[PDB]
């Protein structure tokens, strides 16, 4: 019933950058005898949360010697030294001054590369999909950064869509950039009472969007 | 390490019931304060529950969302917890970590790897996969993006396997999205577009509910 806000919830990071993960409960923790019971978690994707340091600043055991806790009353601070891999994946503050434990959004360090810009592909229904009665024209944004992105669907040039699916990837290790595929299902019947499908990449390194199209009544 | 481990975690129809355990070996089970948590996967943590020990008549707690669904039990006997969930519901669904309290510094310090509790009443179903291949063009470049579309499953995993004999792949492998009620998912591979389409790509979709493995060449 106390919300733990942190601040901010993703967090791009060089791997020798200083980090912060800012955390901020709505009432007092001051225990009236005990003393800030305000604790942060750290959690590697796949995998359980582990225990940092405990009543602000109390590290645990194992907590390497880059982890910084500090903060009075409403105020906590999370600070991690020189960003090493090894400690990329969501940052938990929790609170058990009050029940109940309440923790917060969680905050992910990510990974810092430069821009990049996707690479855009339309795919149509195979023969195989629409002989059950469905369509699904599929399109794969790969390979961009950062993960700012937004996709437009024109069927018709007829103005969006709402069948649509969109799925990102976490972050590529490898060429450290992000995948994301936006899936349009349709009906048969629509299908094939409409033309051309479009998909309309929207992203920071092009002003002008990156649009993939294809015709149905071709291939 | 020390570990906390628990299991009976699986698919209930919703309205059923799970007895879901958890073992902690560890110097002095006996003393410690044993914890429930929730982590939908849909966000963050929630504390279902917990219990104090024997000195503290067992003074059993609850978050007031599973208040009266849920029992917590121990046995130090056996250094066991329990998780009575009865009478559940979809939103119930969730990873389940058993949290046990490291009394001498502070409370809910170490948490095992957790388990999946799965309410939903839909079915086993298989797999539609469906293969997408450019259409007409051909090779518009260096590289070329293939991909599967894997349509319609219950429940959770399936495991896309690329037969691309050496080439140059990059397999985005894309999370899985709730879709009218069972899962979709797509997974993408490029190619090297002087090997396309002489090449034999195929893409491999396994189910262990329901021992399914569709293959399909893209062509």
């Amino acid at each position: 019933d106390v919300v733990m806000t942190q601040t901010p919830l993703s967090l791009p990071v060089s791997l020798g950058d200083q980090a912060s993960i800012s955390c901020r409960s709505s009432q007092s923790l001051v225990h009236s005898n005990g003393n800030t019971y305000l604790h942060w978690y750290l959690q590697k994707p796949g995998q359980s949360p582990k225990l940092l340091i405990y009543k602000v600043s109390n590290r645990f055991s194992g907590v390497p010697d880059r982890f910084s806790g500090s903060g009075s009353g409403t105020d906590f601070t999370l600070k991690i030294s020189r960003v090493e891999a090894e400690d990329l994946g969501v940052y938990f503050c929790s609170q058990s001054t009050h029940v109940p434990l309440t923790f917060g959004a969680g905050t992910k360090l990510e990974l810092k590369r430069a821009d990049a810009a996707p690479t855009v592909s339309i795919f149509p229904p195979s023969s195989e999909q629409l002989t059950s009665g469905g369509a699904s024209v599929v399109c794969f944004l790969n390979n961009f950064y950062p993960k700012d992105i937004n996709v437009k669907w024109k069927i018709d040039g007829s103005e969006r869509q709402n069948g649509v699916l969109n799925s990102w990837t976490d972050q590529d290790s490898k060429d450290s950039t992000y995948s994301m595929s936006s899936t349009l299902t349709l009906t048969k019947d629509e299908y094939e009472r409409h033309n051309s499908y479009t998909c309309e990449a929207t992203h920071k390194t092009s002003t002008s969007p990156i649009v993939k199209s294809f015709n149905r009544n071709e291939c | 390490e020390v570990q906390p481990v628990e299991t009976g975690g699986g698919l209930v129809q919703p309205k059923g019931s799970l007895k879901l355990s958890c073992a902690a070996s560890g110097f002095s089970f006996n003393t410690n304060a044993m914890n429930w948590v929730r982590q939908a996967p849909g966000k963050g943590l929630e504390w279902v529950a917990r219990i104090r020990s024997k000195s503290n008549n067992y003074a059993t707690y609850y978050a007031d969302s599973v208040k009266d669904r849920f029992t917590i039990s121990r046995d130090d006997s056996q250094n066991m917890l329990y998780l009575q969930m009865n009478n559940l519901k979809t939103e119930d669904t969730a990873m389940y970590y058993c949290v046990r309290d490291q009394t001498g510094t502070a409370w809910f310090a170490y948490w095992g790897q957790g388990t999946l509790v799965t309410v939903s009443a839909a079915k086993t179903t298989p797999p539609s996969v469906y293969p997408l291949a450019p259409g007409c063009g051909d090779t518009t470049g260096s590289s070329v993006t293939l991909g599967c579309l894997v349509k319609g499953y219950f429940p959770e995993s399936v495991t896309v396997t690329w037969n691309s004999g050496s080439l140059s792949s990059s397999v985005h492998t894309f999370p899985a999205l709730l879709q009218s009620g069972l899962y979709t998912m797509s997974s993408s591979v490029t190619v090297p577009s002087s090997t396309w389409p002489s090449q034999t790509v195929t893409c491999s979709v396994a189910h262990p509910a329901s021992s399914t493995t569709v293959d399909k060449k893209l062509e």
